């Protein structure tokens, strides 16, 4: 009615849209974890040649 | 043909569209750690070219 | 007569919903002999159509 198919609607897209924010958070995290994390390596590949 | 049924049918399409969202999120999250693993191997594999 | 004016001033604003961005409100109007009689094959479409709210 007024509450039945009203309400119920904005709080799923909510839902929805929480869903995709904490998807695009992990993305921005995960690409700064993927940087970090390649640089990390290519830097412990080098120290250790350079000790060699 | 009776108020059963779209109510029936109020339930089904929700779900299809939540349980729809979720498949995509998950199939976007799990490019996004394809990429993620794709440009950390080309990163390390090219800046070892200059490395050595 | 009517069906030849526009809509400008006979009618409010405040009337379709836009609370919810899946439904979608159209004002449509019907000659006086048949203006309860879509009030029966009237709740065949989709995921919520609120009913018992419809009205001239």
């Amino acid at each position: 009615s007024q509450k039945n198919g009203i309400a119920t609607l904005l709080q799923a897209e909510k839902e929805a849209h929480e869903i995709v924010s904490k998807a695009r958070k992990y993305r921005q995290d995960k690409l700064k974890q993927a940087k970090t994390d390649a640089a990390k390596e290519i830097d412990s590949y080098k120290i250790q040649k350079d000790k060699e | 043909l009776t108020p059963n049924q779209v109510n029936d049918e109020l339930n089904k399409m929700q779900a299809f569209i939540r349980k729809e969202a979720e498949e995509k999120a998950k199939e976007i999250q799990l490019k996004a750690d394809q990429e993620y693993e794709i440009e950390k191997t080309n990163i390390v594999r090219n800046e070892t070219n200059n490395i050595d | 007569d009517l069906s030849v004016r526009s809509l400008h001033d006979i009618v409010k604003p405040e009337d379709f919903v836009l609370n919810s961005e899946h439904l979608t409100t159209v004002l449509v109007a019907v000659p006086k002999s048949l203006k309860s009689d879509f009030e029966k094959s009237y709740e065949t479409l989709s995921k919520n159509v609120v009913p018992a709210s419809a009205s001239v």
